[PDB]
């Protein structure tokens, strides 16, 4: 053909047809060991009791929580856009890297998938928990009443949040539910209790792989992927107008709709990177999940960290710029104050985590590289955390200034939201096909460590 | 090679002269009036002030997307190469001819920024502006010059080795040229936004000193960046239609086309969240920055977004079409002057403000410079082969399809 | 009475071969059944080209429809009251504010208008009996199907020369 002689193998161990299926259906083929349960058993439980911490405190009060009359916000809506934050990774891998023509994104699409599904839906919990009247919630809706058919406004970010969110989980679970009808036709046909056969024939539809059928299937998942990437942007901008609408100085700014974006994909890719590298040991397929899949995650993330780090700076520039006292008290506050720590830690790990990756003896390293994807998102906790906090304690009106500390009510919900997280996740891990089959197939002849060395010789 | 066409250098030499002479045309001609007369001097000088950044910048928007290219490995760019290094030579020029205007300010040849007028900074004098005053640590005009001056070199340079790499790569038996270039590139990006940030602070907000705002220079970056892809795709359409490109089809045509057509998008992304942040909470200081807009160049603004979206919305959106030679042309010209009013629109309200049209001081200025851009890209043709020899990745660029 | 000729492969460079010969032979395949994607089959079969992308361009349109028309009658035409300074006079006025429902809604109606349009013109559902006529095609083995005229003995002969693994006569 024309392929060039630069590029290394996506597929490692000679692998044809039936050693890909037999590899990515063999974990859902058989049980699950001691290990899985001990792991499944601890997630359960921490997800257990965070649920006793909501419902005390939706049945007593907020005021259980370590929330002030100063600082409205705090921990709840921090942890929710962190949530956000992560469910942005997946529509990314499936929807840019495909526009952009990348083959070794096959490899990743469907646990990327995964990784918002199940963090879209932790997100999900925030906007209900924290309200007052939680009840009441359904008067968000535009819907015709008894009230001289009293409605809503469209004003506030808040109402756009709803339909930002709600929208972008709807679409994103009908893509890659799409995805799966292959798939799980390949589980159907093997049938090995009666009662599987009938939960993937059910699961699956009529998918008899036909001529016709791929042709539109193929031209299904362009059309969503050209609508996921501006689904991507919008949602994640919608959330940052939360804070770049308002008048407090610290949050009024111009920069948030794209800077938030940035630090959503850096932390997103952080994510998926470290469950990738337990991954390809404990389900074996290394030979699918290679070092080139992991540097190439490492380079994003040097990327998108350079991006951060600009915005950074172009802030600090903009404050010493401009004339106004109060934009430049808030960031001489971040930098020393009370919270000091935060935002300091905060520095320390977007800055320097990133700049690790120019070098090639640490990017090419999965163990390095791992204790790195891990940090990052510390780090950008913290970034969440100190752009709400340190700009509400210290404002307008000097006799208004207080503090902020947080309770274990605060902290449980958190925990609670988290193992909730792993029970899904790691249930995922042994029911569905974790490898798309009808796309590494595709790629199995064009690239691989049997036909580069035919095509060599 | 490319044999020159041995009409369009008398085509851009009318353009260097009647755009030459409507320039010359355009500086013959109580306290009320000491507004307005500096208003109605500054017409001529920002007359050429934007058609030069314009052209600066248009540039500049082609080796931006020449490193990433490369540094991306991309399967289809290397036909292209030789086009956009012969665009991109007109940078080591204008970038000559910028900096001189840049210097006839500082020299007080004109009152095209207000921060360079004299008696500002001192308190004994009835120009005193404590506001500026205080932002002197940064608008010191010898820190201004120096600091403008080292971005050009920063891009120059870049563009000469490029150049010089690439055709010893060509003559070698080896690589190790490749791999140079890569690191370049990899460095120049990196060298990039951060002189991108400066320079919009330097060259676009310094013309209003009492106003400032977060994700400027992104928002520059767009308006120039993508009108640097649709030159590109302007030049290997009329190369390719006089005979002289092999191996371009319309699927190279078509990648171009719906690169560009998402970038434009982009770019309306980022007009808007800017504009809106400002509206929706109207906090009356930086406000007047979209009051004098409004209220003044109405059509101007609000054109602005029609012809940089609405039209390519509707069009670069039909596969069949992106194809179409006749299509891509189209968009490419109606975006190209779209962003020029981009650049229009954000200098001439603090120069002339009310006093601003689209006369003979603007027209001349913009054919002047045309013409000076034809004749140096078409020249630059003449001084190198087409279609590069022994390069890891143009086996399969000849040989790709979409 | 008719009868299927059932032509098993074993990849897609046989696959190829063997269409471009059934289409100079002209013989009309009824299906071909693929485990995954060819990215030449439609291409050597001559299947007509797929509408769904015209099919949504369309139901985006009709979103925008629905959210101008939802938020211009309650915002202003209804309780036209004011919330802030915000200028509730006409729909000019006080329009940025709707642009991120707008927006959304377009998305929305793209997306999924054309996606049911997809499992309704493909005949894809939750409780569909599957249609496999080999079990091992998901997994493997490629199948060009053509009915039996009345020629058996050719039809076969023909089907025994390029990419023959398998090849079966089958009535019904």
């Amino acid at each position: 053909h024309y392929e060039a002689p630069i590029r290394k193998p996506l597929v490692i161990g000679d692998k044809s047809y039936h050693d890909v299926t037999v590899d990515v259906a063999a974990p859902v083929e058989g049980p699950a060991n001691k290990q899985w349960w001990i792991v499944f058993t601890i997630a359960l439980v921490a997800f257990l009791w965070g649920l006793g911490c909501i419902i005390y405190t939706v049945s007593t009060g907020i005021g259980t929580w370590g929330l002030n009359k100063t600082v409205g916000w705090a921990w709840d809506i921090t942890n929710f856009v962190w949530w956000v934050g992560i469910g942005h990774a997946g529509t990314l891998i499936s929807a840019v890297l495909l526009l952009f023509r990348q083959r070794w994104r096959m490899a990743i699409n469907r646990s990327a998938e995964a990784m918002t599904i199940f963090s879209v839906v932790q997100a999900g919990l925030f906007p209900i928990i924290h309200m007052g009247r939680p009840w009441l919630a359904y008067w968000v809706l535009p819907i015709p009443n008894q009230f001289g058919s009293l409605w809503v406004n469209f004003n506030s970010p808040l109402l756009w949040d709803v339909f930002a969110i709600s929208t972008y989980l709807s679409v994103s679970l009908v893509f890659w539910w799409t995805g799966l009808l292959p798939d799980f036709a390949m589980l159907r046909d093997r049938a090995i209790t009666p009662f599987n056969k009938r939960v993937y024939s059910i699961l699956s539809f009529g998918w008899s792989g036909r001529a016709k059928d791929w042709q539109r299937f193929e031209e299904v998942s362009l059309v969503l992927a050209g609508l996921a990437t501006p689904l991507v942007l919008s949602v994640h901008t919608i959330v940052s107008m939360d804070f770049a609408t308002s008048v407090i100085p610290g949050w009024h700014t111009t920069i948030f709709p794209p800077y938030f974006v940035a630090g959503a994909v850096f932390s997103g890719f952080a994510m998926v990177n470290t469950l990738l590298i337990v991954m390809r040991k404990v389900s074996n397929l290394e030979a699918y999940i290679t070092l080139q899949h992991i540097e190439l995650m490492n380079i994003i993330i040097m990327i998108t960290g350079s991006i951060v780090g600009v915005a950074y700076i172009t802030e600090l520039f903009v404050a010493w710029y401009s004339g106004v006292e109060y934009e430049q008290y808030a960031f001489l506050n971040r930098a020393t104050g009370p919270y000091w720590w935060a935002y300091w830690s905060m520095m320390t790990c977007n800055v320097f985590s990133p700049q690790f990756m120019w070098f090639k003896k640490l990017r090419t390293s999965i163990m390095f590289s791992f204790i790195i994807s891990i940090v990052v998102n510390i780090g950008m906790w913290f970034e969440r955390f100190v752009i709400i906090v340190t700009s509400l304690h210290r404002d307008y009106l000097p006799s208004s200034w207080t503090m902020f500390s947080p309770t274990f009510v605060d902290i449980g919900i958190f925990i609670g939201t988290i193992g909730f997280f792993f029970v899904l996740f790691l249930l995922y891990s042994r029911t569905f096909p974790v490898i798309a089959q009808a796309e590494v197939k595709t790629i199995l002849k064009g690239t691989g460590d049997n036909y580069i060395r035919e095509r060599a010789n | 090679m490319y044999t020159f066409s041995s009409k369009l250098k008398t085509f851009s030499i009318i353009l260097m002269v009647l755009g030459l002479l409507g320039i010359g045309y355009g500086f013959l001609s109580t306290e009320h009036l000491n507004h307005v007369l500096h208003q109605l001097q500054n017409k001529p000088w920002s007359a050429l002030y934007v058609a030069c950044i314009f052209f600066l910048l248009l540039s500049m928007g082609v080796l931006a997307f020449y490193a990433i290219q490369q540094v991306a490995q991309a399967g289809w760019s290397p036909v292209l190469f030789r086009v956009m290094q012969g665009i991109t030579a007109y940078l080591p020029a204008g970038s000559i001819i910028f900096f001189i205007i840049l210097v006839l300010c500082g020299l007080h040849f004109n009152h095209i920024f207000v921060w360079l007028g004299e008696g500002v900074t001192d308190p004994k004098s009835p120009n005193y502006d404590a506001i500026i005053a205080g932002k002197s640590g940064y608008l010191n005009f010898p820190f201004w010059i120096v600091r403008a001056f080292i971005f050009l070199l920063g891009w120059n340079i870049y563009r000469h080795f490029s150049r010089k790499n690439c055709l010893a790569q060509d003559e070698a038996n080896d690589d190790l040229y490749y791999k140079k270039n890569f690191k370049i590139s990899a460095g120049f990006l990196v060298f990039f936004i951060v002189s991108e940030s400066i320079m919009a602070w330097d060259w676009i907000m310094s013309f209003d000193p009492h106003w400032f705002s977060t994700l400027f220079a992104w928002y520059v970056f767009a308006s120039f960046f993508v009108s640097g892809i649709t030159s590109i795709a302007l030049i290997t359409i009329y190369l390719k239609s006089k005979g002289y490109l092999e191996y371009v089809n319309t699927s190279h045509i078509h990648d171009l086309a719906k690169f560009m057509f998402g970038i434009s998008v982009f770019w309306t992304y980022l007009w808007f969240s800017q504009f809106m942040l400002i509206w929706y909470a109207n906090i009356p200081e930086e406000v007047t920055y979209f009051v004098t807009r409004i209220q003044l160049y109405n059509l101007p603004f609000f054109g602005a977004v029609v012809m940089n979206f609405v039209f390519p919305l509707l069009i670069l959106i039909n596969t069949d079409f992106k194809r179409l030679n006749w299509v891509v042309v189209m968009a490419g010209i109606v975006i190209l002057l779209g962003h020029y009013v981009d650049f229009f629109n954000m200098i001439m309200p603090g120069t002339v403000g009310d006093k601003w049209f689209i006369g003979v001081p603007e027209i001349a200025s913009i054919l002047f410079f045309l013409g000076l851009f034809i004749f140096v890209v078409f020249t630059a043709l003449t001084k190198s082969p087409l279609l590069a020899k022994r390069n890891p990745f143009i086996e399969e660029s000849k040989h790709f399809h979409y | 009475s008719n009868k299927v000729i059932y032509a098993i492969y074993n990849d897609d460079d046989v696959l190829m071969n063997a269409v471009k010969k059934t289409r100079a032979a002209h013989h009309h395949i009824e299906e071909v059944f693929t485990p995954f994607p060819v990215h030449g089959l439609d291409k050597a079969m001559g299947l007509a080209p797929t509408r769904l992308a015209i099919c949504a361009f369309l139901y985006g349109c009709v979103g925008i429809s629905v959210a101008t028309t939802m938020m211009s009658y309650i915002m202003i035409h209804d309780w036209p009251q004011d919330i802030g300074g915000k200028p509730s006079f006409s729909f000019i006025q006080n329009m940025p504010s709707f642009v991120p429902i707008m927006f959304e809604m377009t998305v929305f109606f793209a997306a999924h208008l054309m996606v049911i349009t997809f499992y309704m013109r493909s005949r894809l559902w939750p409780f569909k009996q599957a249609e496999n006529p080999d079990v091992r095609t998901t997994d493997d083995h490629f199948l060009i199907e053509v009915a039996v005229n009345d020629n058996e003995a050719e039809l076969v002969s023909f089907f025994e020369g390029t990419g023959a693994v398998e090849v079966k006569v089958i009535e019904k």
